[PDB]
């Protein structure tokens, strides 16, 4: 059980960053032509409507949530930054399951979305419910621990991760191990992204908010 | 790395634009190499298409990774003169499809057999070595051969080998050809314009064995009866590059844009130099979308508008205020002023023979067949035979010319047009009237059936000592149409308001056209001709000549066309467009596709009369002779079915017979021998005494029906063939669809020429073998499918009557898989009939029965009327009142090396067609040295005929229209017939020689020709006529001139010796069916209209992906919104079409611009996609065709009669539909028996 | 003021016959490939008609171009840079593959396989290419309503039939249809550019060609939406856009287009246009629609003025190419002859793809009637194609610009035919409308004799102007796969170099 401990808080870690990276930067300079978001809104609008838009701005609370969750005292302790969490991102997390699950509820029955969806798209998007299922489960294990000691562990642990400290595995001393799937289903997903349709995300168009209307290209 | 390139992002941005709109970037576009590469090809080839479509469109055909791609127009033709566009890019939707097929999934790959059939012939040659006899045991079995025919369309198909086909195809033709007779053997493929070679080599097999080439131009009801009976002319027409000098055109029945598409730039450009243009459409069809006025008459109905135009240019033009140009072209080129006999009746006289030069006493120093010259008077009232009539051109020479001279004194005349003023008594004339007769569907006007008009005559001394009145054609053709001359006659009009024997007003309430507009145009149309000398045209099509009555409506719009003086002008005539008839270098090709180099006479057989029979349509005809006489004929002279007389027109020599005999044509010299007679004599002899009869006499005895039929480039068990339904019960001998009871069920009267038995003959044919490149319905019923070739994968020649260029077909890549071009596959064929006959059949001898021919000596048959041998009305006199009973050799053995090199009857006997011949050793010195000769064999030192591109250069060197050398020697023959020089038409292009492989380097131009009456000149656009007109050449009519009035017996009581008009017939096939198998949903009977496609070529393309999907994905029929609403038809409703001749099923088109009355069924849609389950027959539900039934007219079984004599697709009958009624309902059940159990039930 | 050039078209739908044969000839080149078989880059649509996708001319329904603010400024109908991208996770005006039609095929196979002894003949039945399930019944197509094909009620929500009676042409009598082809505009002031999150759709310099960088592209499908011709085409299995390129790879030989070398009715010009690429936002955005059209004129530049040869020069117009700018048709029919009017100037794009409206039998009238200004052929007002219709086509709306390009087409035939028939010379029509002698006879030269040289006038794309094509000569096509074509920067991860370029520098200078 410390083998398995150590294996995956202190060394998969490194391995599933390391091919999200290397994985994100081979696949966007060798293959540009399957970067795409791979609608497939088109062979069937019914329901796309109200399932994307509660699966994407409900997963896009909880990835705020947790960037600066995990990642950034007086104005802030910890146990105020559990709480919004745990309501702010419960809410999020109880919308994009159910985008989620009628996404998938699509992707398997909508025969038009079925008969043109690739594999992967079915795992990711499964991975995907799954993990945010996990994430609301959490929610009455660290409702045990409304002082933040929880979140404390959890954010110990990801923060060494993040600065490569040794030993990032013992900040999870004893959390509840719902905390521990979460993290390993979740660290998982970063070992897929470079080979999903997760990689979409790298291109948000954040650029377009200021850019000229019309674009030309000179002779190149 | 394009990851670190964004990091440039900065750097790249160059100057903004507008103000801040817009930004200049400096960014990489490596990418657009993505599409660059896809457009890239491996190389480009010149090819065509092989269908019937008169596009001839030369296109560029893409090969990238070593496979055929795509493919864009050609656009190199040769350019025409500057003040006329040119002919790129040609093409059309169908043509730009065909790359498909060539990998799609209804390729044909491999020789396919019928299990059942493939099973019961390994079985047979395990306990048969000889495969002749291995298919006796097959066929001879009538369980047997059962099993496999009721197997046809049914599933089941095998893959086979060429080894295993081609064995069994000789075995069958061996057999067949022994035991009953080469003409037992026959083949079917039309129009050889689209690919010579292709059509000549299934044609050339058969020609050499004695098999029966089937016509096409007549079967399909493109032949316009009209043409051969006006001109003695097959089909000649304008190019389209010659409407561009037309300044008036009226597109009549055509629809230009979707059937003439590569050709509708020279109509919609011609309107910007001020021509302007009337399209005559009941429908609003995509050409009305293109005229500057839309005339909507009733579908069917059109001679009523043309016979008031015509009445209307008459008046003004011709008497009130005399056009002299007119005056002169009607005086010099038509029969007008020719004399007609009158026949004394009962209070009237009715419009007899016309006088012959024979008649008068001085025989007008006519001592050539006088009985054939037609006389006239000059102007000094003096009796004359003018030079030209058909009684000049054999037997003597130099007077057959159109040169206004005195057939006697040779000094020149003016012949005189009406005897008005010059009449020793006025006459009463009746002319027959059916203008009140038809159906509920059309309106009528109801007069007298024969109406009286006072002509003006003179009376005769004839050469007997009897005495007879005469008047002339013209006085006759002015009171057809009603025109009061100052006689007070009763039935002529007072005005154009008069409701008359032809008027504005009488047409206005037939038509529903506005006789304000049938003036207005009339005037307009005449006036323009009138300014220009000729410049007026029509463009008309099948929505006119498809109708029973095609004659009535074209000698409608021809009459108009001669009294404006339009034919033989540049700008001006009668412009029939239709199937792709024109095969220029014709008299090089002939002797090619029937093997006249080896023997002579081949088999031609006219379709219609031949599926009437065989397919026995005629034990369910419906239509009688006696109800389409004249009123004032003979009712008893002319008893009998519709087959009867068509029958006594083969004894007669008039029409050709398939198969001939009632015995085995290969024993009747064998049995002449132990006669102590000649073969002829003793078949004459036998004919007499009835030892040997025709087999059109008795068609079901077991001897006289095919057995094996080679079907290529055509559809014919789909698309083409009308009756289908029959067909597949009498031919096929499978499941059919009919509806209707026979004659013997209604107890109707039996013919009295062929003999009749209650249960019809089924499953006549033995054998079906059909070549194609994807499975046709044709294919889905066939015994064999042999994979041929696509027209991208094989070299071959096509021309047509819409431009004159000569371009080839050309291998892209070899044929796919196992296919192979159509020469390769009757050149195997051939090869093993030639092993497998080996002692069944050797130096043969062959009676064969030509019928008389038209442009020989012999078209000058029955002079005065008609004598029926077989009543004892005269002798049998062989080539005059009976067919030709020729003699010819047949080396079954040698049939290969025959097939495959060019024989010594082209050096023997020399070449020739259309009345004239000359010699061609030169071209045969040539063949050899450009094909190659036989080492050793049988054809030893004769030209060789491997390739398909040896047989492609045969037709080059040998046609005068593609050697200028041939080309003068042939206006060198024609030149001792006119006895005026005409060879100046090709001296200037005496040294061209159109080679194959220059023509894929470049399109050429043919040369003008004696073959065609237009020229290919610098100066002047191509148009038909122009040479009778300019040279003074003679049409190969009895007058010699445009022939106005059809004198011929059966014409006069027919009553179409003159134009009149005729309502569409009734083909009651409606009315027996009508609610006897009713589904709940109301039923409605409609016109059943089947124009052609704009998804397809006929059928083909119909099953082409791009097709179905810019059309509506599958059959489909069009209806008015009027009579859908009132059926309950929504758009795309499921519908049932059917009547007595059977059903089809499809999907509706509920639309505008479709008048309530009548539906359409775009012609061929097919029988292999999209096609549910008939409520009707319990069976998959059928075509267009699956609801026509062919009907024949006697008027076109005429033969030995100047003009109207027998030609290979020159004369027949023709396969008319558009009369046809059906009975049209929503479907209920859609029931699709395939197992799926995906049906579906409409509501309501 | 900057000149830009770009080859334009003009189509004469006067000549078009509805024959598809350039929407075939493209389709088989581009868009066989599974993803864009339901996709037509070039599709012909007869009208009256609601077209392909269904009602595309609906700008309430598809939200489709530019809307002029209040304070002038263009912004797309979409929503400006913010709402569009608050539509991104699902776009809520995006067209459906429904109001395309669903791609199908047939099981033409099961005609080869069917075994022996079936109880009926054998059928190929329609497949779905979506989804590879058997289709009980096709219920739609690209060209469903071709000639008329429904019922008027149905065909007549044509959204050009606005602010007409249309009763009077459901009666048979007044029936009319006309053929209405179309490809991409490449347009001056594109919508799809516009509209796109990436930044990957783009106009080319040097000819005006808009595309789609398929590398770039990231599938954010709001292009779609944007356009309000909707000739973009989601390709529904690699998740990009794609759409008519304009056939690049021939215009930049100087070659015509596929579609344009393969119209059998002659009716497509070609034709190069020199524009001021800092008037179109002041153009585009101008008031009145009805204005956009003579708006656009003005930002056309005049080929002969050597003010514009040396601008042009100045701005890196090749010399080839302003020579074509000046023999060019397209300027003669849409700056001179102004017989060519621009398609739906009002979504504010600023189109390149102009038309000649049609001209059509006369109305129905009471009788044979009577001559007319041009004798017996057809007077402007007797044509039964509604005006107004055309003029909600054409020109926003106003019908002055398509009455004087009917009537001036209608004159020269009147003066031609008083030439080839009468032999006379009669100018009464032409004066009529302004036109010379002169210019009559050049409109027929190009409209009717049509000469190849003269519809197509297509310059060099000059591929060797900033860039090497050398070394590109010597090594394009070599597709083994280097990894380093696409991107301006050497260094690759796979430790390659380009096929196509030369790596070893020259040490002499
Ligand atoms: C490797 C990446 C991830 C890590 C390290 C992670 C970590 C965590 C932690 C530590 C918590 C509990 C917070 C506390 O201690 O109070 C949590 C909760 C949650 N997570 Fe994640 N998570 C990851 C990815 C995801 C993803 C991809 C989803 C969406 C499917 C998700 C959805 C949720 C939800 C719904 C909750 C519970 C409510 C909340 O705290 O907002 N997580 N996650
Ligand atoms: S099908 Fe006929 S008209 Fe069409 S491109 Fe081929 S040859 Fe031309
Ligand atoms: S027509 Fe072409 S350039 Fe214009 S907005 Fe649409 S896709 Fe863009
Ligand atoms: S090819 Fe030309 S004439 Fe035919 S539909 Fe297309 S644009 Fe019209
Ligand atoms: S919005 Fe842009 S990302 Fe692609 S799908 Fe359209 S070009
Ligand atoms: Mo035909």
């Amino acid at each position: 059980m410390q083998f398995l401990n150590m294996f995956f808080f202190d060394i998969y870690p490194y391995i599933a960053g390391a091919v999200f990276l290397i994985g994100s930067w081979l696949r966007y300079d060798y293959g540009q032509y399957t970067w795409r978001a791979a609608s497939s809104q088109m062979l069937d609008r019914k329901g796309m409507n109200l399932a994307s838009n509660l699966f994407h701005i409900g997963i896009l609370g909880i990835f705020v949530g947790h960037f600066f969750g995990m990642l950034t005292e007086a104005w802030l302790p910890i146990e105020v930054k559990q709480k919004m969490a745990m309501f702010a991102g419960g809410a999020s997390g109880v919308l994009c399951l159910i985008g989620g699950v009628l996404l998938l509820k699509r992707r398997l029955f909508s025969p038009r979305v079925r008969a043109t969806t690739t594999g992967a798209d079915i795992l990711i998007l499964s991975l995907l419910v799954i993990q945010c299922a996990l994430g609301l489960l959490t929610i009455p294990f660290s409702a045990q621990h409304m002082d933040g000691s929880e979140m404390m562990k959890l954010v110990g642990w990801a923060q060494s991760v993040v600065t490569f400290h040794g030993g990032a595995s013992q900040h999870l001393d004893g959390v509840a191990f719902i905390f521990r799937l979460h993290l390993v289903l979740g660290m998982t997903l970063f070992l897929l992204f470079p080979f999903s349709r997760l990689i979409h995300i790298w291109s948000v168009p954040v650029e377009y908010l200021t850019r000229k209307y019309q674009l030309v290209r000179a002779r190149h | 790395s394009k990851f670190l390139d964004r990091f440039r992002y900065f750097k790249q941005k160059g100057e903004t634009f507008a103000d801040g709109h817009g930004q200049l970037l400096n960014t990489n576009r490596d990418w657009e190499d993505g599409y660059r590469q896809r457009w890239q090809h491996d190389k480009i080839v010149r090819s065509t298409c092989g269908v019937n479509c008169t596009g001839s469109c030369s296109w560029k055909i893409y090969v990238k990774n070593g496979l055929v791609t795509w493919e864009t127009q050609q656009t190199d033709y040769p350019r025409t003169r500057p003040d006329l566009p040119n002919h790129e890019p040609r093409g059309c939707p169908r043509g730009a499809s065909y790359s498909w097929y060539l990998y799609s999934a209804n390729r044909l790959k491999y020789p396919m057999m019928r299990k059942r059939l493939m099973k019961m012939w390994r079985e047979a040659k395990a306990l048969h070595s000889d495969p002749v006899e291995a298919w006796a045991s097959i066929i001879e079995d009538a369980d047997k051969a059962k099993s496999f025919k009721q197997a046809r369309g049914r599933g089941g198909f095998v893959r086979s080998s060429w080894q295993e086909v081609n064995e069994l195809i000789a075995a069958s033709n061996v057999y067949t050809i022994k035991n009953y007779g080469p003409d037992r053997v026959a083949g079917f493929s039309p129009i050889p314009a689209m690919s010579m070679v292709s059509y000549a080599s299934g044609a050339r097999y058969l020609s050499l064995i004695g098999g029966t080439c089937l016509s096409f131009y007549d079967w399909y009801c493109d032949l316009p009866p009209a043409s051969p009976q006006t001109w003695g002319e097959q089909t000649d027409v304008p190019e389209s590059a010659d409407w561009y000098n037309s300044s008036y055109i009226i597109a009549w029945g055509s629809n230009v844009p979707q059937t003439r598409t590569p050709d509708a730039h020279f109509f919609t450009e011609v309107r910007y130099k001020g021509t302007k243009t009337v399209a005559v459409t009941p429908d609003y069809a995509e050409i009305a979308k293109l005229c500057d006025l839309w005339l909507a008459p009733k579908q069917g109905t059109d001679a009523a508008m043309a016979l008031a135009m015509g009445h209307v240019m008459l008046r003004e033009f011709h008497l009130d205020n005399p056009s002299q140009y007119f005056t002169d072209y009607v005086r010099r080129y038509t029969d007008m002023p020719m004399l007609v006999m009158l026949e004394e009746r009962d209070g009237y006289y009715a419009a007899g023979r016309m006088l012959r030069a024979a008649d008068l006493v001085d025989a007008l120093g006519q001592e050539n067949n006088p009985e054939w010259k037609t006389v006239a008077f000059n102007t000094n009232g003096e009796m004359v035979a003018p030079n030209g009539s058909i009684g000049f051109r054999w037997g003597e020479k130099g007077k057959w010319n159109l040169e206004q001279r005195d057939g006697k004194t040779g000094e020149e005349t003016e012949l005189q047009l009406s005897l008005l003023g010059s009449q020793d008594e006025i006459a009463e004339v009746g002319f027959p009237y059916f203008g009140g007769d038809g159906t509920e569907h059309f309106n009528k006007v109801e007069l007298e059936n024969v109406l009286l008009h006072k002509l003006p005559v003179k009376r005769l001394q004839l050469a007997d000592g009897s005495t007879a009145l005469v008047t002339t054609v013209y006085d006759l053709t002015l009171a057809n149409y009603g025109l009061e001359r100052g006689l007070n006659d009763v039935n002529c009009a007072t005005s154009y308001d008069d409701v008359k024997a032809y008027t504005p007003a009488w047409a206005e309430q037939i038509t529903g056209v506005s006789r304000s507009q049938i003036i207005r145009i009339a005037r307009e149309f005449a006036d323009n001709a009138d300014k220009t000398h000729g410049r007026s045209m029509i463009i008309v099509g099948a929505g006119l000549n498809h109708w029973y009555h095609l004659d009535m409506n074209y000698r409608g719009l021809i009459n108009m066309l001669i009294f404006c003086g339009c034919v033989g002008q540049s700008g001006g005539g009668w412009a029939h467009y239709v199937g792709q008839e024109k095969l220029r270098p014709q008299t090089g090709w002939q002797p090619l596709a029937f093997a006249l180099d080896w023997q002579r006479p081949a088999r031609h057989m006219n379709s219609t009369s031949y599926f009437y029979n065989h397919s026995s349509q005629w034990r369910y005809e419906t239509v009688t002779a006696e109800e389409l006489l004249s009123p004032m004929a003979d009712k008893s002279r002319y008893t009998g079915h519709l087959i009867d007389f068509n029958v006594r027109a083969e004894r007669m020599g008039w029409l050709p017979s398939a198969p001939q005999l009632g015995t085995n044509p290969l024993t009747i010299a064998g049995e002449a021998e132990k006669a102590g007679m000649n073969p002829v004599d003793y078949t004459v002899k036998s004919l007499k005494e009835g030892s040997i009869r025709f087999a059109a006499e008795q068609p079901e005895n077991g001897k006289n029906h095919p057995r094996n039929l080679f079907i290529w480039r055509s559809n014919l068990l789909g698309s083409s063939g009308k009756g289908h339904e029959f067909m597949l019960k009498y031919l096929l001998g499978t499941e059919h669809g009919i509806q209707g009871k026979d004659l013997g069920q209604q107890g109707g009267v039996k013919p009295e020429e062929v003999d009749w038995q209650d249960n019809g003959l089924e499953g006549k044919l033995d054998l079906v073998v059909t070549l194609d490149f994807r499975l046709s319905s044709t294919c889905l019923y066939s015994d064999i499918i042999l994979p041929t070739a696509t027209w991208y994968e094989k070299d071959d020649m096509n021309t047509s009557d819409m431009h004159p260029f000569i371009h080839p077909l050309s291998a892209a890549v070899d044929p796919a898989w196992e296919a192979k071009s159509d020469w390769e596959i009757y050149k195997a064929i051939a090869k093993k009939f030639s092993e497998v006959c080996v002692g069944h059949l050797g130096k043969e001898t062959d009676i064969v029965t030509l019928p008389i021919q038209h442009d020989s000596a012999a078209e000058l048959a029955q002079p005065l009327d008609v004598k029926d041998w077989k009543k004892g009305e005269c002798d049998l006199i062989p080539g005059k009142t009976a067919p030709h009973i020729m003699v010819v050799e047949r080396d079954y053995p040698a049939t290969y090396e025959r097939f495959t090199s060019i024989g010594p009857l082209m050096e023997k006997i020399g070449n020739g067609g259309k009345g004239i011949a000359w010699n061609t050793q030169s071209e045969m010195d040539l063949l050899r040295k450009l094909n190659y000769t036989k080492a050793e064999g049988p054809a030893k030192g004769q030209p060789m005929l491997n390739t398909a591109i040896d047989a492609a250069e045969m037709i080059l060197t040998l046609a005068p229209e593609t050697n200028g050398q041939v080309a003068v020697k042939a206006w060198a023959a024609l030149s001792e017939f006119t006895g005026r020089d005409h060879t100046h038409l090709a001296l200037n292009k005496e040294d061209e020689k159109i080679r194959f492989r220059d023509i894929q380097a470049q399109p050429r131009k043919i040369i003008s020709s004696p073959t065609w009456s237009g020229l290919e000149d610098e100066h002047v656009s191509y148009n038909a006529g122009y040479t009778n007109v300019h040279e003074l050449i003679p049409w190969r009519t009895l007058s010699g001139r445009q022939q106005l009035y059809q004198d011929h017996q059966w014409m006069r009581d027919f009553g179409e010796s003159l134009l009149v008009y005729r309502p569409p017939i009734d083909t009651r096939s409606v009315k027996e069916v009508i609610g006897q198998k009713s589904n709940g949903n109301q039923e409605k009977a409609l016109n059943f209209l089947t124009p052609h496609q704009k998804w397809g070529i006929h059928s083909t393309y119909s099953d082409n992906l791009l097709m179905l999907t810019l059309g509506r994905g599958g059959p489909v029929v069009w209806l008015s919104e009027a009579d859908a609403k009132d059926l309950g038809i929504a758009d795309n409703d499921w519908i049932e079409v059917f009547n007595s001749n059977g059903a089809l099923t499809a999907r509706a088109v509920v639309s505008q611009r479709v008048p309530a009355g009548m539906t359409m069924m775009y012609h061929a849609q097919e029988r292999i996609v999209n096609l549910p389950g008939s409520e009707i027959t319990q069976q998959r539900g059928g075509i267009h065709n699956s609801v026509t039934r062919i009907t024949p007219k006697p008027t076109h079984m005429i033969g030995g009669y100047a003009h109207l004599a027998y030609g290979f697709n020159y004369y027949g009958t023709v396969g008319s539909n558009r009369d046809e009624f059906v009975v049209v309902r929503k479907m209920k059940n859609i029931d699709w028996l395939d197992g799926e159990g995906n049906d579906q039930v409409q509501e309501s | 003021m900057k000149i830009r050039s770009q080859v334009g078209m003009v189509l004469n739908l006067d000549k078009c016959i509805g024959c598809h044969t350039c929407s075939v000839t493209c389709k088989n080149v581009w868009t066989s490939r599974e993803g864009v078989e339901y996709a037509w880059f070039n599709n012909v649509e007869t009208k009256p008609g609601q077209g392909f996708p269904t009602d595309w001319e609906n700008q309430e329904k598809y939200k489709g171009g530019w809307i002029r603010k209040i304070n002038g400024k263009l912004q797309p109908r979409m929503g400006n840079r913010a709402m569009l991208l608050g539509k991104i996770f699902a776009n809520p005006h995006l067209p459906g593959i429904d109001d395309y039609y669903e791609p199908f095929d047939f099981d033409y196979q099961n005609l080869h396989t069917a075994p022996e002894g079936s109880k009926s003949q054998p059928i190929a039945r329609p497949r779905s290419l979506i989804t590879g399930e058997r289709m009980a019944k096709i219920e739609k197509g690209p060209n469903w309503e071709d000639d008329l094909g429904g019922e008027f009620d149905k065909l007549a929500k044509d959204k050009n039939f606005d602010n007409i009676q249309k009763a009077m042409y459901s009666q048979f009598e007044n029936t009319f249809m006309m053929y209405l082809p179309r490809l991409c505009e490449h347009c001056l002031n594109p919508a799809c550019v516009a509209t796109c999150p990436s930044g990957a759709i783009y106009k080319r310099e040097e000819d005006g060609i808009v595309l789609i960088d398929q590398d770039k592209c990231r599938g954010w499908r709001m292009c779609i939406t944007g356009c309000p011709y909707k000739k973009i085409y989601f390709n529904w299995k690699s998740g990009k856009s794609e759409k008519c390129i304009f056939c690049y790879p021939r215009i930049e030989a100087g070659q015509p287009t596929v579609c344009s070398e393969t119209c059998v009715g002659r009716i497509r010009y070609l034709g190069v246009l020199l524009y001021d690429a800092d008037a179109i936002e002041r153009a585009a955005s101008t008031e009145n629609e009805k204005d956009l059209y003579q708006r656009q004129l003005d930002v056309f530049l005049d080929p002969n003025d050597p003010k514009v040869i040396e601008q042009a020069i100045k701005d890196g117009i090749p010399l080839s190419v302003i020579e074509a700018a000046q023999q060019s048709p397209v300027y003669k029919m849409a700056m001179e002859w102004k017989l060519a009017l621009p398609l739906h100037p009002e979504y504010r794009t600023l189109p390149m793809v102009w038309y000649v409206p049609p001209l059509s039998p006369i109305q129905s009238a009471a009788d044979a009637g009577e001559l007319g200004s041009n004798g017996i052929l057809p007077d402007v007002e007797s044509l039964r194609i509604p005006v107004q219709y055309l003029a909600n086509l054409l020109t926003a709306g106003d019908t002055k610009p398509v009455l004087r390009a009917l009537k001036r087409m209608l004159a020269m035939r009147h003066y031609k035919r008083a030439e080839t028939v009468d032999g006379k010379v009669d100018t009464r029509a032409l004066e009529e409308v302004g036109l010379t002698e002169a210019q009559a006879q050049e409109m027929y030269r190009y409209l009717a004799i049509a000469n190849y040289e003269d519809r197509f006038v297509v310059p060099s794309s000059h591929r060797e102007l900033a860039r090497e094509a050398f070394p590109e000569k010597n090594g394009c096509g070599f597709t083994f796969g280097d990894g380093c074509h696409g991107s301006d920067t050497k260094f690759n991860l796979f430790n390659s170099r380009r096929i196509d370029a030369i790596d070893v520098t020259s040490k002499t200078e």
